[PDB]
């Protein structure tokens, strides 16, 4: 039980980060390896890394 | 290291 929503949209400038918009759900699997955490979109099914300051516990 | 941590809109960064 640790889902987080994006409070703001974001456009990954690379192919590693992910891209979404305010209101996108995300499942964080690891966030203790840098200010960026690895989240997986439960709508697209793709996983990547996004700004931890852009997500919060829904 | 410097991360891509984008600036949060709304309150932005002053």
């Amino acid at each position: 039980v640790t889902l987080f929503v994006a409070l703001y949209d974001y456009e990954a400038r690379t192919e590693d980060d992910l891209s979404f918009h305010k209101g996108e759900k995300f499942q964080i699997l690891n966030s203790s390896e840098g200010d960026w955490w690895e989240a997986r979109s439960l709508t697209t099914g793709e996983t990547g890394y996004i700004p931890s300051n852009y997500v919060a516990p829904v | 290291p410097p991360r891509p941590l984008p600036v949060a809109p709304g309150s932005s960064k002053t």
